[PDB]
This record gives C-alpha cells, structure tokens and sequence, in this order.
RNA sequence: GGAUAGUGGCCUACCAUGGUUUCAACGGGUAACGGGGAAUAAGGGUUCGAUUCCGGAGAGGGAGCCUGAGAAACGGCUACCACAUCCAAGGAAGGCAGCAGGCGCGCAAAUUACCCAAUCCUAAUUCAGGGAGGUAGUGACAAUAAAUAACGAUACAGGGCCCAUUCGGGUCUUGUAAUUGGAAUGAGUACAAUGUAAAUACCUUAACGAGGAACAACUGGAGGGCAAGUCUGGUGCCAGCAGCCG
RNA sequence: ACCCACUCGGCACCUUACGAGAAAUCAAAGUCUUUGGGUUCUGGGGGGAGUAUGGUCGCAAGGCUGAAACUUAAAGGAAUUGACGGAAGGGCACCACCAGGAGUGGAGCCUGCGGCUUAAUUUGACUCAACACGGGGAAACUCACCAGGUCCAGACACAAUAAGGAUUGACAGAUUGAGAGCUCUUUCUUGAUUUUGUGGGUGGUGGUGCAUGGCCGUUCUUAGUUGGUGGAGUGAUUUGUCUGC
RNA sequence: CGGUUUCAAGCCGAUGGAAGUUUGAGGCAAUAACAGGUCUGUGAUGCCCUUAGACGUUCUGGGCCGCACGCGCGCUACACUGACGGAGCCAGCGAGUACAACCUUGGCCGAGAGGUCUGGGUAAUCUUGUGAAACUCCGUCGUGCUGGGGAUAGAGCAUUGUAAUUAUUGCUCUUCAACGAGGAAUUCCUAGUAAGCGCAAGUCAUCAGCUUGCGUUGAUUACGUCCCUGCCCUUUGUACACACC
RNA sequence: GAAUCUGGUCAAACUUGGUCAUUUAGAGGAACUAAAAGUCGUAACAAGGUUUCCGUAGGUGAACCUGCGGAAGGAUCAUUA
C-alpha cells in the first residue's frame, strides 16, 4: 500500500501529535484534523413550521435564531452518509470546497 | 496470523519458558 | 495386494497363496481423488479380513537332511528325527557297507542345535548336510493357544512388538 | 509393481546392424557438409532434424 | 649481582608502580604452520597455499641431558606416561610424520622392484657409501601432441549446361553402392645396433604385419533454460526423469 | 489593516518534466554506469525469529543485544486489465417497481417433476436459464426398464471336418406363454452358402456432454466489440469508447 | 404549424394523413465465452463398454400412468355481468387420398355416439361461408353446496386398432364429492394488446385439459421512477485471476 | 679414577581434587517444520459484513477480542461564512 495521499490527516504538518476530538455519531475518537469538521448552522425552528410559530407567537419579527452544531464525523462515520463522498484518484487533488 | 498477535502469542510462549527453566534453579 | 501379501496380520509376516476374490467393487469412480491411498490400503483391511475369515492353518521352512551315515552304527539318527517332526523320506543303502544316507525332512523351527542333538546320539559320527526344500503345512489354529503354529505365531509377534491379535 | 516396472515391462528392440558413423574428421566432414556445403531445403526457417511431413 | 658465548626480567635480592587497551589490549576461535606462490582473470578483487624453493617447527607424548664447533639430536641415551614386543619369569629390547609394505581409518592416494652412471653429499677420502637422488612399474592427478582410413575406377543420383523442334549426349564437376582395384601405415612383434649403470620404453629399422568378420569411440544429451526427434514399439499419476522449470 | 512589488525564515500545492524514479510519484526521492562534498547508522530470498542461548538491563511485564540447525521457490513491491464488494454516484427493464388489470397459490381434476413403492415403476434436465420440456398426449411398437424366450445381422483373414456330407430345413402331440422345429421324440430333407477355433471387426436409446463436433440455450437482444493511425505511459495497457443533454 | 430545449440532438401538443408507439410485430443478431444442455436427432464422433447365456437384434407379457405425501405449468368452477332451454347467428389461420384408404358434403337408418350407401376434392374450385365459440333475444330458477359445480362411481350403447381391464376416446342414464373468490407468497401484462372465447394444425390408427398458429369480444392503469428485483457501466478498494462455490 | 652419595635444579608423570573448552548417552518436557489431507470455527482480504494496523495491558477455545494511545498502509488529500 503506497501513499492514497499526500497529506492524509491534514492539519498535521509539522505539528508532532495533536488533541483530538470525539466523533458525533460512533463517538470515535478522531484527531481533530482527521476529523471531517462540517457546519450544521440549522435553525432552532425547522422549515415546515415556521408560520404556524410565528402565528401564535407575541411580538414581531422575532428571535427565530439558528443553532451552531460545529459537527464532527469520523471519516468512515461520515462516509456512511455524510460529506465524504469517495473521489476519483485524480480528483482527490482538489481541495476547493464543493457546490457554490 | 496476525502479527501483533503472532508476537503476543510468543510472549507467553517465553513466560511458560521461564517458568520451566526456573523449576530446575 | 503387495501388502497384505509381504506383512499379514496373523503372524505379522508374509506368504502364501490366496486367491483373493474379486467381487464386484463400487466406485464411483471417480476422478479420484481416490488411492493410491483409499484403495492403497483398502485392500489391506480387506485381505487381512479374507485372511482371517477362512482358516489360515499357517506354514513352516522345511529343511531337508542327508547324512553321511554308518550302519552299524546311526539308528540314533531316526530318534533325532522322530523328535523334531521329523520324516525321513529315504534310506539310501550305498555300495560301501559303512557308508549310508537319510534324506530326511526336517522343520527348520525345530533343528536349533540339531546337530548337537545328533552328534550325543550317533557318537560324532554321521555328518548332517542339509538344505532347505520346501513349505510344509501345520494344523494349528492361530488365534487358538495350545497349537503348534498359535504358539509359533504368539512367540513371532512377541518378537516383532504387538498387538497380540 | 512398485519398483521398476516400467523397465521390465517395455519390448526391447535390439540394436540393429548399422554402419560405423566415422569418427574424428570425418564426423566432422559430415557435419560441415550436412549444414554447409550440402545445404537443406527451407520452406521459411531452417531446420537441422527434419519431421516426415504430417500432424 | 647471578647465569649465559653473549644482550637482556633470562634468573636472584632490594626498591619503585608501572605496562597494554575501543588506533580493539586481554580472552576465545581457527576443518591456521608463515612466505614464495595457486586458481580465478578488464580494473578493483576473492578464495586457496599440507605439497618440488626459502623459513619455522616435530619426531607416540612431555621432560631431561652425554658427546660434540654445532643437538635440548630422537635411524644417541636417561626416565615417566601412552602403546606395545621377546622370554626358560629371574629379566631383555622399542619409536616408518626416511623408503617400500601392511593394518587402521576413511569418498581418497603406488612396487617390501633396478642402480650410483647422472645430481649432489659425507669421510681418513680419484678408490667406499648414499630408499638424499636417479631408473623403470603402477598411474585418465594434471598437461602437451594427434590414427580411427585415403586415391581411384565402373555402377545410380545431384550441379554447371553446347542447344533447351520433346528427348539427349553428360562433352565438364560433385555425392552414393556388402561394387572392386591398385598405392601406404605404425597398432604390433622381432634379428640387430641404438638407448641404458644393466635393462625397458623412446627415436631407427633387418624380417612379417588391413580389407569391413577386421587393426571396431565412448560419454553424455535429443520440450524449454541450451545445441538437437512431434520418428518406430511399450509405458499409462505409475514406474521413472527433472540443477530449475517441470 | 490591507493592496502591490521584492526580500530573509517557516509549511505545503500546480504544470511540464528536459531531470529522478520499478512505478506510485518526486523540485527532491534531482545534480548516479557522464558512477567520488562530508559523516553516522541500518539491509542482504522467504521463513525458522526478534525465537533458542548467553550476556546486560529491569520490581515485573519486558527491553536491549541476538543464533543456527531445519525449512522453502517463491516473499514481496508497484502498477495493468479483469472479477468481485452487505462501497458511492449515473443509467436501464411491467423476465423491476408504481397506478391498475388478469390472476396463480386455496377447491376438484388433469398433466410435469420429486418422494415412496415396485419385478420394472427406464432415463435426461434442478434459481432465473429443470419441473404441459425432451416436439415426451407411452395401451404394444415406440423403448432404452423388468420377466421370459428367439435370431445372427460373428464383414474379411487363416486353418479343422471337405461329399464315407460342411451345414440349412422340419409337420404330429408331450415340449412350450405358443400351428418359436426353441428342442430333447423322430428319420426324411440341404448340398461347401457355412459351421469350430484364432486374428479381426461390425452393431450397441451402453458409458463419459469434465474427451469432442454440429445445433441449441444463456450471458443478451442487453449495447456492447474492435482495430488503424496520433498521443500518454519502459511496460502491461490506455486514450479513441467522454462532463452533460 | 405552435411552443419547449446551448432556439442542437431531440422531445411535447394541435392540424391534416390509412399509418405520427423504432408505424405494429417478429427474422437475423457481434466480441468473448459457459466445463449450461445434448454421446436418448443423428453410419457426427474420440476413447473406456460389449461383442452370441450379447448391453446387438428380435418377438411375448408387463412397466413407465403405481400412491402416506412435497412442489411446478395447466383446465373447470365457486353462478344471478348467472345457469338452463330455444331463437338469432358472424371469423380467421389452416389442413386434406390413387397405390392407397385423406378431408369427407348430399341422402336414409340411429335420442345418441355412430353407421351406411353415394359423391366432390391432389384443392381461392369439394370438404367450407369450416354459417367456431363466447355473444344478441324471449322464456324457466331466483341469491339454499340451489336448476351453481361437476368430480368420484355403476351399468350399457358406439368407435380405433391384432389387443382397450390398469374406464383409449365418444355417447346414454344414473352418482351427485370438494369448492360462497383462496393465507404467506409470487406470475403476466402497457393496445386490437391484457382478459374472455372458441377454432387450427403439430404429435395422431385412437385420445386435447397440451402446443405453435389463427381470428372473435375487448377494458382497466401508467405513458413515470429508481423504493425492491435483476443487469449495466463509472469511480473507487481487493493479499482474488480455476477469478466470492 | 668407577659404583655409591649430600644439596640444588630442570622438571616428566602419577595421585586427589579444582577448572575451561569441545564432544557425547539422557527419562522427561516444550517446540518447530513438512505434509495425504480431518475436526472446530472463518480471523484477514470487498466499509470482508465490529475499517484495518501498531504499541501495550486483561481475557479467552481457537483464530481472536477489549481498553488506552497511536497510525492510515482508510472507508476521507473537500464545507465553505
Ligand atoms: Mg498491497
Ligand atoms: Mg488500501
Ligand atoms: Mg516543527
Ligand atoms: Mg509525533
Ligand atoms: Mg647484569
Ligand atoms: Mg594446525
Ligand atoms: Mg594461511
Ligand atoms: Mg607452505
Ligand atoms: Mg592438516
Ligand atoms: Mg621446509
Ligand atoms: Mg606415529
Ligand atoms: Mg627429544
Ligand atoms: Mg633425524
Ligand atoms: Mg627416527
Ligand atoms: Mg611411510
Ligand atoms: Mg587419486
Ligand atoms: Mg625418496
Ligand atoms: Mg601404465
Ligand atoms: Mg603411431
Ligand atoms: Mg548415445
Ligand atoms: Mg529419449
Ligand atoms: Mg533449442
Ligand atoms: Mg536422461
Ligand atoms: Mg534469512
Ligand atoms: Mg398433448
Ligand atoms: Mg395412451
Ligand atoms: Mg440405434
Ligand atoms: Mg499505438
Ligand atoms: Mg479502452
Ligand atoms: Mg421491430
Ligand atoms: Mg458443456
Ligand atoms: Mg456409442
Ligand atoms: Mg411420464
Ligand atoms: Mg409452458
Ligand atoms: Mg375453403
Ligand atoms: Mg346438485
Ligand atoms: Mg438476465
Ligand atoms: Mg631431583
Ligand atoms: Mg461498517
Ligand atoms: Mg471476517
Ligand atoms: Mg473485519
Ligand atoms: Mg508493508
Ligand atoms: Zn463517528
């Protein structure tokens, strides 16, 4: 088995051994570089309502905030659903951030 | 088998060994 | 074959003279994926079996003796012999009156210090020279004690190493 | 049986009466003109012990 | 100082505490005698050197010594061990790792032959002796040189072709036939003389000595590696071959 | 605090590699058969084995140090194409599913195949792609199965009788399922065709479809397959054969 | 022609047009294969079998169809969209004998089946408009294992064949069983299709619940999607390459 | 000028121990390797059906498992504000 890449686990660069992190879903732990570090910015109220709320709600305009779960997937974790997404070999040089 | 093991499995191989050997002084 | 034929299972040794079958034989063949090795030995559980199964009474050397006799002397040769199982086939009257033969079988198990037997009867006189000549049946039961050839073969196996039978 | 058989088991053939191949030299004058002077035919390749033409 | 031929911790007295060492002291191993050399063979190397020369050791071990210029000799002696001989039992004689021979060991290695003529050596010495040394025998240790037919003719085929109305003579040259024929040859023997210490053998020959039956080439191999059988009979996962592949 | 340009120090990417590299890749893993800047260390097929032993160190666990005998033809590495994956995307198809229909499975009956049974209940085919199939809806035939009998359809070759017959036929009833001369009872036919042996064949719904041919079926009627240049790679290969629609 | 789509490839809707689903359906159908099936289509066949007591052939009787019981195609029904009577009454594919025995109208006999005379036909000519069925009309019974449903049975009357019991089939009257729409499952299907209905040749002397064709009646519901199933690529991984057995 | 003989000295060898090296019987144990091929599972390889590994503790019937830490030779060179 050769290299797959050239960073691997990433942030890890000159940087002996790192903390690391517990997973959201296994709870395994996974060094925080390792980590798959997406942001779930969802909103406290999900879309569906959201009306129906802000009908019987008092005032206007409202709080109506957004939770910030910073998650975090281990690899495999993630790849069982998540942002991972197993690319092409020479695709795997890319590190732009998807969609957008 | 695998090799991690393959040494822990001659780990107590040795430790029965000093038993033995001990047994005579 | 060769085996059974060459190591028996009685005695623990060879010998003779069997049919042996055969019949019919179901394979399935195949392939095989078979003996030299399930049939390579299956033949010798099977032979040993059909040695077992008849009788085997078992046989024995014998060595044929002719000696060298006087007349007025040697009739102590025919009791050196009516001893060992001993028949003496001939009595040959040569020319010279102080000259005679016995052309005698004699078992082989049983002429272990035969000439010694034989030398204290005949007074040194007489000089044995034998030789071997044919098998000679037995009429002992092998697995039965008490039995010319049983005690020859429990003795044998004895020598050998077991198992008894 | 197991043990030689097979010598035992072939037909021989004894050696039959052919004439002496001449030795020293001469084998070699053979050998020269076998391959040089004489020269075989060749359908594509040469070829130095030829088959009696069939499968 | 003692000793020694003599230098010296070579030995002795008294004194000092040195001496060597990771630039491997010390220890162990060596199926190690050293060197010359040997094989291999671009260059660099590796391995070997018991062995024809030069050193060193040893004469069953380990000691001790006589004589002698030179010996810690062993084809000198004394002893002890180890081994063994000869006996009339009181006692004697020994030492092939000289040569030959034998055992033993082992995969493994020669004849108890003839000679001082050479080579040299020794002495009281031109004159004697010398298993030092030479001479053969045995000798597939190595190495060197090379016979295992050659030239014909006739008889049947390949190649040049004067010309290719179809041939064919075959005028010219090559290969095949138990044809056949003339011409040599040492493999051998053997007067001789060589050779030689005497012989052998070599070189030389008086005299004989070739006709396929003789005066005879084996070894290995014949799928690949790697040169070369899809021939004929067997064999039939066996028996076997096969460095490896198989 | 930025912008922009350049700079010493740090941590990593892109492209071509003309340089390296077995390649993956690497601006170091370059400046190496055009072989030499300096230095330390480690490895010499795989295993046996980080074992045995001996040190040495440790409270011990264990470490450091470190064997061979024996064993074996490969162990690897990297990549190529396949095949496969309880990997992820993108397709297709009423042999997939929806929205429906007709159903079948239940009932009885046919008719396949199991299973049992039998003297034989002959066998082939067992997920789709065996199972109303063998064109197989068998009263005998078919027929391979069983119980019984008949016949030579025993080519040719060589020999023993070679007419004092080589051998073929044969009504009658017992025989025999039986106007089978199947034969034993018979004493008339038949003329070298044969019969007795030994080579050798011929036939065989025998055997093996894992020895084969052809045909078929099936992958799949799915959309796949290939090469020629040209490029990329030492190379197996690949690109062409593809982001989309 | 119209939108719709980078105003491409094409798709979608109207108009006309017999036909606007590749116009409908098949026929052939690549590379590579599979140890699929066939040695029981084969004088297609290798080699093991055998080769006269033949595993050859041939006769004669059986047997493949036997039944506690498993699944698999099928048929008939569980009726009132019916059943039973009459009446009306319209197809297409076909197929068919002269050296045999085929299709067989028309006339008489017979409740039938089926006989018989006679024809026509080697066939767009005769069978044959194959006036097939389901259908359409007027009546009987009305939702009761009832006239639904015909199985099992008994007896006879026919027909094929040399031979019909282990009913060959048909017809006659009688027997009236199970089954009031079928659980888990799962098959087939998108138009003159499905479903119904019958015909038809194939095998066949005789047998149709079978089959390849045919025409009649003729919907429901999508006209999509990858949820399942299968397959296909693609990227990825792979100690696999006799390739997930 | 002999035997004989008093000290020395060199020191064989023996005696009876002690000690290194090399050999070599050794009951037993505990291994490791070849294997015809058998049981028991099926650990790893596919996310190999709990991702593999390593170090290191504990446990087991065997592969093995489970802590802790680590590594991807990972099933990810990727989530922007
Ligand atoms: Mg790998
Ligand atoms: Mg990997
Ligand atoms: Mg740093
Ligand atoms: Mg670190
Ligand atoms: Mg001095
Ligand atoms: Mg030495
Ligand atoms: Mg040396
Ligand atoms: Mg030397
Ligand atoms: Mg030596
Ligand atoms: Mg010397
Ligand atoms: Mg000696
Ligand atoms: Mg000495
Ligand atoms: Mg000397
Ligand atoms: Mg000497
Ligand atoms: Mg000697
Ligand atoms: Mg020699
Ligand atoms: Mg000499
Ligand atoms: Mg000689
Ligand atoms: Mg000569
Ligand atoms: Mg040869
Ligand atoms: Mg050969
Ligand atoms: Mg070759
Ligand atoms: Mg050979
Ligand atoms: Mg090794
Ligand atoms: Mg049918
Ligand atoms: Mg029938
Ligand atoms: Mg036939
Ligand atoms: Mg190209
Ligand atoms: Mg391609
Ligand atoms: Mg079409
Ligand atoms: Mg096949
Ligand atoms: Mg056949
Ligand atoms: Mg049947
Ligand atoms: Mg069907
Ligand atoms: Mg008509
Ligand atoms: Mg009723
Ligand atoms: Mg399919
Ligand atoms: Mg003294
Ligand atoms: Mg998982
Ligand atoms: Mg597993
Ligand atoms: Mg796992
Ligand atoms: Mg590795
Ligand atoms: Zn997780």
């Amino acid at each position: 088995m050769p290299k797959k890449r050239a960073s691997n686990g990433r942030n890890k660069k000159g940087r002996g051994h790192v903390k690391p992190v517990r997973c959201v879903n296994c709870s395994r732990s996974v060094p925080k570089d390792k980590a798959i570090k997406r942001m779930a910015i969802r909103n406290i109220v999900e879309a569906a309502a959201i009306r129906d709320l802000s009908e019987a709600s008092v005032y206007a305009e409202y709080a109506l905030p957004k939770t910030y779960n910073k998650l975090h997937y281990c690899i495999s974790c993630a790849i069982h659903a998540r942002i991972v997404r197993v690319r092409s070999r020479t695709d795997r040089r890319i590190r732009a951030p998807p969609q957008r | 088998m695998r090799a991690k093991w393959r040494k822990k499995r001659t780990r107590r191989l040795k430790r029965k060994r000093r038993k033995v050997r001990a047994r005579s002084k | 074959f060769q085996w059974a034929t060459k190591e028996g299972p009685i005695f623990g040794e060879e010998m003779r003279s069997v049919r042996v079958n055969i019949l019919d034989v179901t394979l399935h063949a195949d392939a095989i994926h078979r003996g030299g090795g399930q049939i390579i030995p299956t033949m010798r559980r099977a032979t040993y079996a059909g040695f077992l199964l008849a009788d085997p009474k078992i046989q024995e050397p014998v060595f044929l003796v002719e000696i060298q006799c006087p007349e007025q002397a040697v009739g102590g040769i025919y009791s050196v012999l009516n001893k060992k199982r001993g028949q003496v086939v001939s009595e040959e009257q040569r020319p010279g009156t102080p000259l005679f033969t016995v052309k005698a079988y004699l078992p082989v198990n049983e002429s272990f210090g035969f000439t010694g037997e034989l030398r204290q009867a005949t007074g040194g006189q007489a000089f044995p020279q034998m030789v071997f000549d044919h098998w000679s049946t037995l009429g002992s039961d092998p697995l039965d004690p008490t039995s010319k050839a049983g005690e020859i073969v429990l003795a044998a196996r004895k020598r050998h190493g077991m198992k008894e039978e | 049986a197991r043990a030689g058989k097979v010598k035992s088991q072939t037909p021989k053939v004894e050696k039959q009466e052919k004439p002496k191949q001449p030795k020293g030299r001469a084998y070699k004058r053979l050998l020269y003109t076998r391959r040089f002077v004489n020269v075989t035919l060749t359908n594509g390749k040469r070829k130095m012990n030829p088959s009696p033409s069939s499968q």
